[PDB]
């Protein structure tokens, strides 16, 4: 791990770290249900908003393609029903 | 394009349910008495019938036919009554012969037929109960051609194979055209997939076991993530004016 | 027998659920009269696809 | 909750692999291989019993005997 | 807010949302150890059978 | 290295036996005009017809649009007097029988396909025309199919 | 030293469950390798015995030879599904910055397409034979040395037993090279580490040990995806296939519609949307070569971040690929769908994966 | 940086031409891989049409399929000759000190023996069938599972096409594992370097660049070895084989003498010199396991020098092995040679490769 590209990068870029205090609890003292429903709600809402954002162009283009698909499908149905093939 | 077969509720297309085996028995009867001389089952052996038939019945059925044997002591050819391990009898010697007995058409092998056609079982049913319809205008039918809307192109070289009261079922069920079509379709479904019930059963067992593993491993993953999901950070401030 | 019931169901379904298809196939039958190399295979296939959607299941329920 | 029972259960079975491994083997056999597997097998056999291969064979032998008496 | 002094969660929050409820009769987490190992057992059993 | 690469590659070239069945030569003098003869080549049956002038005129009168698969006599069948075809119906598999067709030409009775003396499909479910092998006109007493 | 085992490799904490797709693909590679080795032990490659030895020996003489075959088929299909999800995630999170990992991945993708095609060729059925014929007809369009080349590929003017035997050897050989490339893939990744949901440069105090947390997450996600996989093996065994492959090959008859497997359809579209055969070949080669990142080499190039517009365009690319596949299958009967087929293909060919910083510069 | 290429790895100047045996072995591995891949692309494994397609289709229909087959046979023979010389050299210069290199080498030797056996089985001739029968009968002596295991291995009570197909798949697979183990062999060697004629601890000023001097020496020695190898491919093409293998196998008829290939004879001797079957199997396993150096594991051990006495005993080992092979094949007609066969086997089993410093110590 010490001879890895990401370790080399962190040594080149980051300074010698100082003044950082981390606190960790053992999993036997942490409840798996502790922050469950709140996180479910928050993440669901976030993903709903984000997909509503980034999905709009796809929705618009899919609507245009659906219009074209309907037109072509009924054109070909009319062609087949009149022996015009 | 040709007619799309309707989707029918088959007993083996149901929840927690497998082949009927009564339809399979009756379809075996119809196979023996109707299309044994025309179509072939290259993949089915007599011992395969020891699934809905008794051992002695299978033995007698096998002995009812004749099979090639090793050449005589002088090299002469021989015949021999069949056994359990012999494949069922072929109806024709070679393709040419077949084509000669069917006015140029070649009846295909029906060993995997339900797997070889789009919407298999339904299609076969729709093929057999579709023969009497009026011929469309502008279509010229030879003396050995018939109009079946489900065949590719609408014209088929197979004469209507099923007629009412053609076969006397052992269990007493009336042998109408739809009934016989249903029975042969079930029998051919068994021929194509003789592993239906074992496949469904193994599916249930595997899904249940994987579900147990998934629940336990999901709990353990959530437990191990607790160490990091609750981590806390603090930065000692600088001295700013 | 079940065959008579099958024919009855086919007639009912054709005249109650595929009436427009019946009218269309009758229209196309007139068109091809005289024309060379034209057939009503496609229209009749559509008709018998529409009819068997309703007629076929019912018969399939009347047999063991 | 169940502090005393938790201590007892941990000290008895879970503290040592000499007992946890036999415990998990017992769970594998008596609660997965003969409880889910065999149970689903029995359930499948029970639901589909009027159409069973055994049933078909029995009825067949009966009818064959009945026909042989004529 | 551009000179950080803390991570995402404040101590109070963690004391109310992640730390288990204390059991004064069980100060050594025997309950948690027992439950976790027992709930691991099914995974091992399924993997062995498979 | 050059010869070794050539040699390893030559291990994947066609086998001598497949090169013995590649080409055949069929005597053509014995066939009079207005006769269709069936032979066997590569397993595939082959129809050889000593086409006459009437067929040439009739097929030249055929436009290039009424054909499901648009081809012309010179486009597909250079030999004016000889028609060489692969006797296999394009739609499914059947052997078109001699004559008995609505065009006084090849007829597939399995489902009723009609191929003119040019081998071009006119009626029926066949999507294409009869395959024309890359036959070559050898001396006036033989024809080299291959 | 268990501690030394824990700390031998550390990753970021932002590995959402979407980062187990590599492990799922590994599971399916293992399944394919094992099933294929079992099948090959019962397989004879020839035009007189191949189709028969699959449907009359493998699936009816063994206890669960049918199960092995269904595993092989549906495992191929699900391997392709998981690989497509893997690629889509890599594009979504701007993982092209992992240059070694990306190049090795593209090589593996091309190799897997080849493996799937050659394997599908081994069932000497109607679809297998005629797919071989169509692809080789693509081959013979090469200028000058095309026809001879085709002969060398087939060992004759038609597909025959020697063709099946060489295809079998290729199908056996390639997956093992794929295994080696997977090893290289993982080696490069462990050299550069994983992106995570967001890209950060972390010191050891911000990273976590890979073992055993991520192995347990991989087991959990793998069990779920195996449930989904086995639902298809036992109840939809033939959903990812065409029934015409259950008809033994007939060189004298062509099927009504020749269609490849769902995971190769996009490539097929690129051939149907380009009328000129040579132009189609060239465009396919350029497409495959352009998926890589082998140019520039000695010009300074670096990678910037990705944004919402780019993510939305990625979704559009997915839509266009799906539409192109469906339409390229539909154009056989209906000729008015050429418009939408060509439109979707052109839209696919004009999708930006890497935002060229060279877009903006000044003239002399 | 061409200079960096020269200095990437350096070795000792005392590399006599005897240190090209590894390179020659790699040459014959490459030849075997290529010729075997070409053969396998024309091969059908089945008792009905195996012997026929080797002798009637591969050899007589291809342009130089005969040359491919002869290359393959004589390449196996020469690969074993070179490996035996390689092992003899490594024992002569006390190369057991390269612990990792030696262990990987022994694993590779076992793999190659298996590859040779499974390959010889594929020619469904008299010798192949009955060698399989004898070996699998030796399998039948295992306590409490000999018949269950034998049935599992053969797929039945008799060798058949399924057995041929298993053997074909294993023969195809194993050489690729062999290539991986060769890569590991060379990796370890580069880690610990070579011994040379004598062992010295040299600084960089006493070592030479490996490239291109030793590459050119390898080319020269390989050229000479290939001349010698081709003198057999073209003029003695069946010197190492047995004519009974040019007879299609009859399961009903047993050959007069069942003799394996000349590179397995020593093992065969161990079987013939031990009347009890279980004891023979145990001795075989112990022999193969004692060739390795996996014990002691945590006890302190180190290797001292080698001397003239050890080299003389090494010559004696060679003599005993050769005589044992010849006698093992002779004893089928001449019963009095059992004495000399047993004597040679006993002399072989008591040969000291590693002189253990534990031979000298005191008591509590
Ligand atoms: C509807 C809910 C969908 C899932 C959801 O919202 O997950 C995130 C949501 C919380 O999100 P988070 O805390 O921010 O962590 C998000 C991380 O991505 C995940 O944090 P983690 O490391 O704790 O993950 C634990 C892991 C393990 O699963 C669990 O922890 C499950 C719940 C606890 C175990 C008991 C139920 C086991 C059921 C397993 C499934 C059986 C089938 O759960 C997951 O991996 C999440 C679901 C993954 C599948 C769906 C996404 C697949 C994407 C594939 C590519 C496209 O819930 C969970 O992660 C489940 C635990 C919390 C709920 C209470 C559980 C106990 C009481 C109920 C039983
Ligand atoms: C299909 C399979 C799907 C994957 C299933 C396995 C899985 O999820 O593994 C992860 C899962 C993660 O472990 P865990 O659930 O956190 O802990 C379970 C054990 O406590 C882990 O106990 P452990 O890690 O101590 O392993 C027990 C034992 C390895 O096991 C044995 O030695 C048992 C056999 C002893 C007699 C034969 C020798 O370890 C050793 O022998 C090495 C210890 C001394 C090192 C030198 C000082 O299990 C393992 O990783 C098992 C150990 C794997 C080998 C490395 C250690
Ligand atoms: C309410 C409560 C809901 C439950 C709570 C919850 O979600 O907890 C989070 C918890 C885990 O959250 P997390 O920690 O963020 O991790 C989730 C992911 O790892 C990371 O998720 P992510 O946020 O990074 O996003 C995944 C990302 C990265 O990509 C992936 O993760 C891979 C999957 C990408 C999408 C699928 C690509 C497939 C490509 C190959 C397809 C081959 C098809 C072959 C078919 C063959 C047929 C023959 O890809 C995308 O976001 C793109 C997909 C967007 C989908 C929505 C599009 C809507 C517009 C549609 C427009 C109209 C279309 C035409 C009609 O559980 C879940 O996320 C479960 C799934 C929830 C989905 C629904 C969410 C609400 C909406
Ligand atoms: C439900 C999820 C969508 C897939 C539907 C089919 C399905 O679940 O098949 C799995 C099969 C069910 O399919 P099945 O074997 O009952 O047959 C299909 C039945 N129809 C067509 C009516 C849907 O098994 C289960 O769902 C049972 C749970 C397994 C674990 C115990
Ligand atoms: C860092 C990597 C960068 C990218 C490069 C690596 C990409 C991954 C590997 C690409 C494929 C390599 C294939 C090598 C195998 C030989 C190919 C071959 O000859 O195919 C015959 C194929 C046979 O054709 P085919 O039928 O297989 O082609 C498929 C055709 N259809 C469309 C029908 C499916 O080609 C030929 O026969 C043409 C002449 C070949 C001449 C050379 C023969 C070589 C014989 C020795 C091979 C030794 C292989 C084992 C050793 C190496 C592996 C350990
Ligand atoms: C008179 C002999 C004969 C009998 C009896 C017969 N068939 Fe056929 N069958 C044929 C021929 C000939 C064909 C070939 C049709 C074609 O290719 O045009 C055929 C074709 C078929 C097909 C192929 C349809 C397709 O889509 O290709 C099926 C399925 C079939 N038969 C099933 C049956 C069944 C089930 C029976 C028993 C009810 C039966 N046949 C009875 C001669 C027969
Ligand atoms: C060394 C590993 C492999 C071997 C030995 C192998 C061997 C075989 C064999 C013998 C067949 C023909 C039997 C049959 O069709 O059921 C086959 C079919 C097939 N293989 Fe493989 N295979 C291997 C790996 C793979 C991989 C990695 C894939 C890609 C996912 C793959 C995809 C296929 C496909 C698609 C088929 C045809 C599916 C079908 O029968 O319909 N194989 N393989
Ligand atoms: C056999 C198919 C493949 C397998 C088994 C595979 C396996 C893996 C594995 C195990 C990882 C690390 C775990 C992960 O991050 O998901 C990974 C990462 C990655 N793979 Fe693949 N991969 C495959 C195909 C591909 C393809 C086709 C590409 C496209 C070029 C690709 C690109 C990547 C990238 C970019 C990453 C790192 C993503 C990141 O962390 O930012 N892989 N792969
Ligand atoms: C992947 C590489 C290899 C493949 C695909 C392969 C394949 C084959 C095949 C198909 C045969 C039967 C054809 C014949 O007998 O002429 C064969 C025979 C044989 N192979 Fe290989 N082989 C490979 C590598 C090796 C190696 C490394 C050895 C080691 C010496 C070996 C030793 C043999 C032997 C001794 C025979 C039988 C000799 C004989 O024909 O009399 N093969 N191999
Ligand atoms: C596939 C067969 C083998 C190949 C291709 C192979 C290849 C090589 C190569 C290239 C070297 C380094 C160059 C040299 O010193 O000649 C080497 C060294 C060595 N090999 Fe092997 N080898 C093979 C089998 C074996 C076996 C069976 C052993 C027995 C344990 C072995 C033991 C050694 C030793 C001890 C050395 C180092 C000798 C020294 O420098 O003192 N090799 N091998
Ligand atoms: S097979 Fe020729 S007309 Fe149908």
């Amino acid at each position: 791990e010490g001879h890895s590209a990401y370790v080399a990068l962190e040594q080149r870029v980051n300074t010698r770290q100082k003044g950082i205090i981390q606190r960790h609890l053992s999993p036997y003292d942490v409840d798996i249900r502790g922050n469950g429903f709140r996180q479910i709600y928050r993440l669901g809402m976030q993903k709903i908003r984000y997909f509503g954002l980034i999905g709009t162009p796809c929705l618009l283009v899919a609507g245009a393609y659906r219009g074209i698909w309907v037109f072509c499908e009924r054109l070909e149905d009319e062609r087949y029903w009149s022996n015009a093939l | 394009v040709d007619s799309h077969p309707p989707a029918l509720p088959w007993p083996h297309f149901q929840w927690f349910q497998g082949l009927d085996w009564r339809s399979v028995r009756r379809g075996k009867e119809v196979y023996e008495q109707v299309f044994a001389p025309c179509h072939s089952l290259s993949f089915i052996k007599y011992r395969h019938f020891e699934a809905f038939m008794s051992k002695e019945e299978v033995k007698n059925m096998a002995a009812s036919f004749e099979v090639d044997d090793d050449p005589d002591e002088k090299g002469e050819a021989r015949k021999r009554p069949g056994k359990r391990f012999d494949t069922v009898v072929q109806p024709y010697k070679n393709e040419q012969e077949a084509r000669y007995a069917n006015n140029g058409a070649l009846p295909p092998d029906l060993s995997v037929i339900t797997n070889a056609r789009h919407g298999g079982v339904d299609y076969i049913y729709a093929l057999l109960t579709g023969y009497g319809r009026p011929v469309p205008g502008g279509v010229q039918l030879s003396t050995t051609q018939w109009y079946n809307p489900y065949f590719h192109g609408g014209i088929i070289g197979m004469p209507p194979p099923l007629t009412d009261d053609m076969i006397e079922y052992e269990d007493g069920t009336p042998a109408s055209v739809p009934q016989m079509a249903k029975d042969v379709t079930c029998f051919l479904e068994w021929c194509s997939n003789p592993w239906w019930d074992e496949r469904k059963l193994l599916g249930y067992k595997t899904i249940a076991t994987l579900a147990v593993i998934a629940v336990s491993s999901g709990y353990y993953n959530r437990f191990l993530s607790g160490l990091w999901r609750s981590r806390r950070l603090a930065f000692r401030p600088f001295n700013y004016s | 027998s079940v065959s008579e019931l099958k024919l009855k169901f086919e007639e009912e379904c054709a005249h109650h659920h595929c009436h427009d298809i019946v009218k269309k196939v009758e229209v196309c039958e007139e068109s091809i009269k005289g024309k060379e190399g034209k057939n009503c295979l496609f229209q009749h296939a559509r008709l018998w696809e529409c009819v068997d959607h309703c007629a076929s299941p019912k018969v399939f329920a009347l047999l063991k | 909750m169940l502090a005393n029972f938790s201590r007892f259960f941990y000290k008895t079975f879970l503290q040592s692999n000499a007992t946890l491994i036999p415990l998990t083997l017992v769970f594998t056999y008596x609660x997965x291989x003969x409880x889910x597997x065999x149970x689903x097998x029995x359930x499948x056999x029970x639901x589909x019993x009027x159409x069973x291969x055994x049933x078909x064979x029995x009825x067949x032998x009966x009818x064959x005997x009945x026909x042989x008496x004529x | 807010q551009l000179r950080p002094s803390r991570g995402a969660y404040s101590d109070e929050f963690v004391r109310e949302n992640y730390i288990k409820a204390a059991d004064p009769e069980d100060p050594y987490n025997y309950r948690s150890r027992a439950f976790t190992y027992a709930a691991k057992i099914p995974m091992w059993a399924g993997l062995l059978a498979g | 290295t050059r010869v070794t690469v050539v040699y390893l590659m030559s291990q994947f070239m066609p086998s001598k036996s497949s090169l013995a069945l590649a080409n055949i030569e069929v005597d053509i003098g014995d066939i009079p005009e207005g006769k269709t003869v069936t032979i066997m080549w590569q397993g595939k049956p082959v129809f050889l017809r000593k086409r006459t002038d009437a067929e040439i005129e009739d097929m030249r009168a055929v436009p290039m649009d009424a054909l499901k698969d648009p081809q012309t006599d010179e486009e597909r069948l250079g030999e004016g007097r000889w028609a060489v075809f692969m006797a296999v119906c394009t739609h499914l598999g059947c052997v078109p029988v001699i004559d008995q067709g609505s065009y006084n030409a090849y007829f597939c009775p399995c489902h009723g396909s009609h191929y003119d003396h040019s081998g071009r499909i006119r009626k029926g479910p066949a999507p294409l025309n009869l395959e024309v092998p890359p036959f070559k006109l050898l001396d006036d007493s033989t024809l080299f199919i291959g | 030293n268990k501690i030394s085992l824990y700390r031998s490799y550390s990753t970021t904490i932002l590995l959402s469950p979407a980062y187990s797709l590599g492990f799922c693909a590994s599971i399916f590679i293992v399944i394919q390798i094992i099933s294929g080795y079992i099948l090959a032990s019962n397989y004879i490659a020839s035009t007189n015995e191949s189709f028969n030895i699959i449907h009359n020996v493998i699936m009816r003489e063994l206890d669960t030879g049918w199960l092995i075959r269904f595993n092989h088929i549906n495992g191929c299909a699900f391997l392709f599904i998981v690989i497509y999800m893997h690629i889509y995630r890599s594009l979504y999170h701007n993982s092209i910055t992992k240059t070694s990992v990306w190049i090795v991945g593209i090589i593996m993708y091309i190799l897997i397409c080849g493996i799937a095609f050659t394997g599908y060729s081994l069932v000497y059925g109607q679809m297998s034979l005629w797919a071989i014929v169509v692809i080789c007809s693509l081959v013979t369009a090469i200028p000058f040395i095309g026809n001879k080349l085709l002969i060398l590929i087939w060992g004759g003017n038609i597909v025959s037993s020697v063709t099946l035997q060489r295809i079998f050897c290729i199908h056996y050989l390639l997956p093992l090279l794929l295994i080696l490339f997977i090893i290289i893939h993982l080696y490069n990744l462990h050299n550069v580490n994983s992106t995570g949901d967001n890209y950060f440069i972390n010191n050891r105090y911000d990273r976590i040990n890979f073992y055993p947390l991520l192995l347990i997450r991989d087991v959990f996600i793998g069990s779920n995806i195996l449930i989904i996989y086995n639902i298809f093996v036992y109840y939809y065994s033939d959903l990812f296939g065409h029934p015409d492959n259950y008809v033994p090959a007939n060189p004298l008859v062509t099927p009504s519609e020749i269609m490849p497997e769902f995971y190769l359809l996009p490539f097929y579209a690129l051939i149907r949307a380009i009328p000129h055969k040579v132009l189609g070949i060239i465009i396919m080669v350029l497409f495959l070569l352009s998926l890589t990142n082998l140019y520039p080499i000695y010009f300074i190039r670096f990678y910037n971040n990705i944004n919402i517009l780019q993510r939305s365009l990625l979704l559009l690319l997915l839509l266009d690929l799906v539409i192109a596949s469906k339409l390229c299958l539909l154009i056989n009967h209906y000729e008015s769908f050429y418009l939408l087929l060509i439109l979707s293909i052109l839209c696919v060919l004009s999708h930006h994966i890497y935002n060229t910083s060279f877009n903006f510069s000044n003239s002399i």
